[PDB]
RNA sequence: UAAUUGCGAUAACGAACGAGACCUUAACCUACUAAAUAGUGGUGCUAGCAUUUGCUGGUUAUCCACUUCUUAGAGGGACUAUCGGUUUCAAGCCGAUGGAAGUUUGAGGCAAUAACAGGUCUGUGAUGCCCUUAGACGUUCUGGGCCGCACGCGCGCUACACUGACGGAGCCAGCGAGUCUAACCUUGGCCGAGAGGUCUUGGUAAUCUUGUGAAACUCCGUCGUGCUGGGGAUAGAGCAUUGUAAUUAUUGCUCUUCAACGAGGAAUUCCUAGUAAGCGCAAGUCAUCAGCUUGCGUUGAUUACGUCCCUGCCCUUUGUACACACC
């Protein structure tokens, strides 16, 4: 029975990864609100973050988004297996990464750069605009945008 | 928009308010007040701990509680 | 090979898209 | 009400409410009549059964579709639209919920609440399309008694769900205050709403 | 010793459901578990229903061993509800009494829902040209 | 009851008019107790065109 | 040895239109023409105690656009 | 407001050139001594009540 | 007078079981049991990351029960449901082994079953006893 | 529709005109009868047949039918 | 009448094909023959609960009995029966009673006479003629292409959510398939979040996979009118299975990106009962790949039981200069 008041200890927008989090809508999904976090993974970050997951984002202590902020940055340290991982063995680095926040379109561009660079199939299709697998493009992907 | 903390201030009017209406369902709470329905279904929770309310058909879908007694 | 490819203006999708349709590709009759 | 057991449970709260009267889900049947004539032998409330779901058939004889109760035929009006056919069993319970609901918000007796609502939503002379000579017209004809119960049927169980869509509402419940709103004449239901513009149109045309 | 247990069986759709009617201290069970508990939940009075319009006493004397083979999780209520109140008549058939027999009967063909008469109601072949036994596919013409 | 289904049409014109053949194989054992002569003699006493008979002798 | 090839007659060749199959063959292959290779064979099986026959030609018969005589004499049933 | 009760009679023939019309007799429930045809909309059998609105009228063929 | 879990509700039966094995402290609840999600079909893990291990192993036992013996890839089926696959039409797919497989190697570390001929595992009566024991106190929920 | 045929018809006509007194306004019995003074190829028809016979019958008694 | 199906009318009489009959399959059988590859009853051996004898399991066979459910052989069964109402009171149609079944009992196989310059020479070691025959239009080998994308039409898939989504739990089908000079259907144990893997295993099969423990569905919850967790296109990153070979992504798996779509204009398809619709499953294809067909069962209705308004067809009549027949 979560019919709880407190006085000031919640709050609407708390700024994370320098991102909009709303405080009225579930922690686990109020997360979400960043790109690179998906539910799987803020339904994990916040399991070992010892965060009550009944709350919504506006609650939760500052030392509690703290725990929370910090897990995202190493997953690979907290007990979260690597195929929870959007950027496992880079091409360029060797290790296990989770990119997060503004650094999403970073690495991103930086692959469809690798395969511009070294001007390859896959980036050449990219670059053109057209399909990058091998879908077809005699009936479909019209109207464009 | 509406509302999914107790606003202590709008907590005053669940227990002043809902031995009014003698059908108070999961929704009615809702358009009635303000709560965002997650917190309807608690407020169940707890008007049913000493029940201000009293039960009649309680289901996963649906919530079905009349007046006083 | 590739070089000229991606590096070929007058070839992508905007000089495509500019283009307009022929205005026989509604049209049989044989 | 002399009740016994044996080497198996059976509660008495199943004892009780039914080998003395078979009520509804737990509603009597008795003591519900239909509170219009010409209406009667259509909207069947006198043989008793308990829940809204029966293996009949109601598709070989022409007007052997009446002979069903009201209730399992309100029920199957429900499961409409794709998403919802062959459903039965979950109208069954969205139907057993309204009228519960129903016997909430105004005490008296569901059941009744139901035909009182099937029947002041009979539209009783309809508009037919005569050939009219090119932009055709209309002419007031009557409908049957079977087509009062019919299309009553058809515009509630439209009005019900067709306000619980895109709204925070649950269908029994609006299977609640649409079959209230019609259960006297209130306007607000959807099912009055159309009847009482079909007797408009009619009057118009004759 | 093998003691006077009637045998009878009910179907709905492909459902077929065994039952096994003695004489017995009063147990009614379907499958390996109490007639209360059988929760397809809405239907329930589905199967409680041979009970009561003959009167719950009649079953104080009888073992009812039920058992639904095949069909749906809806077919199989109908299945168990017709072999149920098909072996009380036929216990009557035989150890009881004709004359009592014909109340038995008459409950519940005053009510027959299926109950001793088996619903010949079975699917219809698909054919070729559509989805369905009558639905077609569609055509275009043009 | 093997089945086939396939296209009357020998290419594909025309309404798809679909046609299926059955076979129909029917299976079914006897048990016998007899010594020497009776068993080479049921096989060779009961032989028939058509008919595919088989005895088997016991155990594994 | 244990595939063994033997070899019958026939159950008279006037019950057997895979007798008279190879039949027609033969006739025009041996430069004949339709309807006396036709009413020909037809009146063998009628006269074979059949209930009836139909020998039917198609193709190019008086060459050009090609035709299709049917040939047929007795009593024949069809659909059942 | 004259709301008139009438069992039906007897059932015509089918009219309307559609073919969803059924013409119909029938028998004025309070005053048994009328017998007026009324064209109806829905599947009528003979029996039962119609609810007449204009009580008068009477028409015929209908398309 | 001689209960048997065939006489008690399957969500009533497996709700206590499962808090019962909950508060028995040593179930052997594997290390991972909070980043899987029972099966690929699935969309998100099981909502009660706290006791649904206990829960998944409570339904094993009463299913178990009422039976022979059943395998790991019986169970995977059993569990396992339909699923999303898109913008395709959805089919049935089976569920996890490593999470069936370890719920009942570790049941018999507390001895509710045991390795069955024919295969896979049989009800203990060690275990029978504990269900049909349990079971009573939830057929006495009658105050 | 249910209209006999006339292949039965013709043999009800048939019946009649032969074995009359053998027969009567019973279904089942005339059924049997079919068996010994009849011959006939299939089993549905035999009755097909029979339904017809002993409907003439009970307007044969009744009035004479045509022809 | 569904029918040139009949009653009848009759310068026609009496017949043959077609329709009907017939064959298949789905419905009834406490009547006949049987069953360890199908079931049940008792009985041993054996487990749990109460110890009230009992409720519940286990033993592929301990012993014996039986054929109700199961399988398929042999027949029984229905004839629109019984009464009533109508109509030349004839063929029939309607209604109520019984009955497993009473719309050709439901659904199919088959199916005449005549016709088409419909379609197929790319199924054929079916075939005429022309072509072509070693710089081969024969063949085989390597790579590519059939999928190439400003766009117009067709069939389809998933959706717009609350009668929902997600998470637990509940748990029920039928039609089917499966390894000899092999590698198919695969339980079980173990390993792995997964997809998979590895070690054994049954089955040439009512015997083993399999009770195909399918899905929709049911319940208990979480979410709460928010383009929201409805929706899952686009794309990056990683791991796996098929195959000699995966790039122009085969497929599967895991995370991340989260677009259009807020019920669809003029127009149009299909449908009358276990049908429509929703649902998933086997089989075809298949090394691999179904959003496709061919079938199966699960859940299961609103409406109709009528008409010629429309669009097609058929019959009769009438016009004709058409007969290569209103292209
Ligand atoms: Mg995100
Ligand atoms: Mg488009
Ligand atoms: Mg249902
Ligand atoms: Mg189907
Ligand atoms: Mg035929
Ligand atoms: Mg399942
Ligand atoms: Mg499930
Ligand atoms: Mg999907
Ligand atoms: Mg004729
Ligand atoms: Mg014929
Ligand atoms: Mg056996
Ligand atoms: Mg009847
Ligand atoms: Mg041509
Ligand atoms: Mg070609
Ligand atoms: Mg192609
Ligand atoms: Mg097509
Ligand atoms: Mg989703
Ligand atoms: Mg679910
Ligand atoms: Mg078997
Ligand atoms: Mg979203
Ligand atoms: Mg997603
Ligand atoms: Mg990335
Ligand atoms: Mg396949
Ligand atoms: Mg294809
Ligand atoms: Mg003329």
């Amino acid at each position: 029975s979560l019919v709880v008041q407190e006085q000031g200890s919640f709050q609407h927008i708390l700024r994370l990864l320098n991102t909009n989090v709303d405080g009225n809508i579930k922690i686990v999904y109020a997360l979400t609100t960043i790109k690179g976090v998906g539910r799987r993974y803020s339904n994990l970050v916040c399991k070992k973050a010892d965060v009550d997951l009944h709350k919504r984002a506006g609650e939760l202590t500052q030392e509690e988004l703290e725990r929370i902020v910090q897990i995202m940055q190493n997953p690979t340290h907290y007990k979260i297996p690597a195929w929870f991982l959007n950027r496992q063995n880079d091409i360029t680095d060797g290790k296990d990464y989770h990119t997060l926040a503004n650094n999403v379109e970073s690495k991103l561009r930086d692959d469809l750069e690798r395969l511009k660079k070294i001007r390859a199939h896959r980036g050449i299709r990219h670059f053109w605009g057209l399909r990058v697998r091998g879908q077809h493009t005699k009936t479909t992907g019209r109207r464009r945008a | 928009q509406h509302a999914v903390i107790l606003d202590q201030e709008k907590y005053d009017r669940i227990l002043k308010e809902v031995p009014t209406y003698r059908y108070v369902s999961v929704s009615v709470l809702v358009d009635r007040l303000k709560i965002g329905g997650s917190l309807a279904r608690i407020a169940l929770r707890h008007l049913e701990k000493e029940g201000i309310i009293k039960p009649i058909s309680k289901h996963s879908k649906q919530a079905i509680y009349t007046r006083a007694t | 090979g590739n070089e000229g490819a991606i590096r070929d203006k007058t070839a992508g999708r905007r000089n495509n898209r500019s283009k307009d349709v022929t205005d026989s590709a509604t049209t049989k009759k044989s | 009400f002399t009740p016994v057991v044996l080497a198996t449970p059976i509660p008495e709260e199943v004892q009780q409410a039914q080998t003395e009267i078979k009520l509804f889900n737990k509603w009597s049947f008795e003591e519900v009549e239909v509170k219009d004539a010409s209406l009667v032998d259509y909207v069947q409330v006198r043989q008793p059964i308990f829940v809204a779901h029966t293996a009949g058939r109601y598709a070989n004889k022409r007007f052997r579709k009446a002979q069903c109760p009201i209730i399992e035929r309100l029920t199957n009006s429900l499961m409409m639209n794709g998403r919802n056919n062959g459903k039965k069993l979950k109208a069954v319970r969205i139907i057993k919920h309204t009228l519960d609901i129903i016997n909430v918000l105004t005490d008296q007796n569901p059941i009744q609440v139901v035909v009182d609502a099937i029947t002041n939503t009979g539209p009783r002379e309809d508009t037919t399309r005569v050939g009219g000579g090119g932009a055709a017209r209309r002419q007031a004809v009557d409908v049957s008694p079977l087509r009062r119960v019919n299309q009553a049927i058809a515009l509630l169980t439209i009005g019900a769900r067709e306000a619980a869509f895109r709204n925070i509402k649950t269908i029994a419940e609006t299977l609640a205050e649409e079959l209230i709103n019609a259960a006297k004449g209130s306007s607000t239901s959807y099912a009055i709403k159309k009847k009482d513009e079909l007797e408009r149109v009619a009057k118009s045309n004759r | 010793s093998a003691v006077p247990s009637v045998q009878t069986f009910g179907k709905k759709k492909s459902a077929t459901a065994v039952a096994h009617v003695k004489a017995g201290k009063g147990l009614i069970k379907v499958n390996g578990s109490p007639i209360t508990l059988v929760e397809p939940e809405i239907l329930r009075f589905k199967v409680y229903e041979p009970l009561l319009l003959v009167g719950l006493d009649k079953f104080s004397n009888i073992d009812i061993r039920v058992r639904v083979t095949g069909g749906g999780h809806v077919s199989q209520v109908y299945a168990i509800r017709q072999a149920i109140a098909k072996g009380l008549v036929a216990y009557h058939q035989k150890y009881v009494d004709e004359q009592s027999k014909n109340e038995l009967k008459k409950a519940f063909t005053s009510y027959d829902r299926t109950l001793l008469i088996a619903d010949s109601r079975r699917p219809e072949p698909k054919k070729f040209g559509g989805k369905g036994a009558r639905s077609r596919f569609q055509k275009s013409y043009r | 009851v093997l089945k086939i289904s396939t296209r009357k049409t020998p290419n594909g014109e025309g309404s798809k008019t679909w046609e299926t053949y059955e076979m129909r194989i029917h299976k079914r054992y006897i048990d016998l107790e007899a010594p020497v002569q009776i068993v080479k003699r049921i096989t060779q006493i009961t032989i028939e065109p058509g008919v595919d008979v088989e005895v088997v002798v016991a155990s594994n | 040895g244990t595939i063994v090839l033997y070899a019958e007659r026939v159950q008279d060749r006037g019950l057997s239109a895979v007798a008279q199959a190879e039949s027609m063959k033969f006739k025009l292959l041996n430069g004949l023409a339709i309807r006396r290779a036709a009413y020909g064979v037809v009146r063998y099986v009628m006269e074979s105690g059949a209930k009836g026959c139909e020998v039917v030609v198609s193709g190019k018969l008086r060459a050009a656009r090609a035709k299709a005589m049917k040939f047929a004499d007795g009593f024949l049933i069809h659909s059942g | 407001t004259p709301v008139t009760l009438a069992k039906v009679i007897k059932v015509l023939g089918r009219t309307g050139s559609r073919g969803g019309v059924t013409q119909v007799r029938v028998e004025f429930l309070e005053d048994t001594s009328r017998t007026i045809v009324r064209n109806v909309k829905g599947p009528v059998r003979e029996n039962d009540i119609l609810v007449l609105m204009e009580s008068e009228r009477e028409a015929r063929r209908l398309r | 007078p001689g209960v048997s879990v065939r006489d008690v509700a399957a969500q009533d039966f497996i709700n206590a079981y499962a808090s019962f094995l909950q508060r028995q402290g040593k179930l052997e609840v594997p290390g991972y049991v909070d980043i899987v999600k029972t099966s690929s079909g699935n969309e998100m893990p099981p909502q009660d990351a706290e006791g649904w291990f206990y829960k998944r192993a409570a339904s094993v036992a009463r299913h178990i029960y009422m039976r022979k013996q059943v395998g790991v890839g019986k169970l995977n089926k059993l569990y396992g449901g339909a699923k999303s696959r898109g913008v395709r039409p959805y089919k049935h797919i089976d569920a996890s082994g490593s999470i069936n497989r370890k719920v009942l190697q570790a049941l018999e570390k507390i001895g509710i079953v045991e390795i069955s001929p024919k295969g896979g595992r049989r009800i203990s009566e060690n275990g029978q006893r504990d269900l049909d024991r349990i079971a009573a106190q939830t057929l006495e929920e009658d105050e | 529709g249910r209209v006999r045929t006339k292949t039965v018809k013709r043999a009800s006509k048939a019946l009649i005109e032969r074995y009359y007194p053998k027969l009567t306004l019973d279904f089942q019995t005339n059924k049997r009868l079919c068996d010994e003074i009849a011959t006939i190829q299939s089993k549905r028809l035999r009755n097909k047949i029979a339904g017809y016979t002993t409907h003439l019958m009970k307007r044969i008694q009744k009035g004479p039918v045509r022809g």
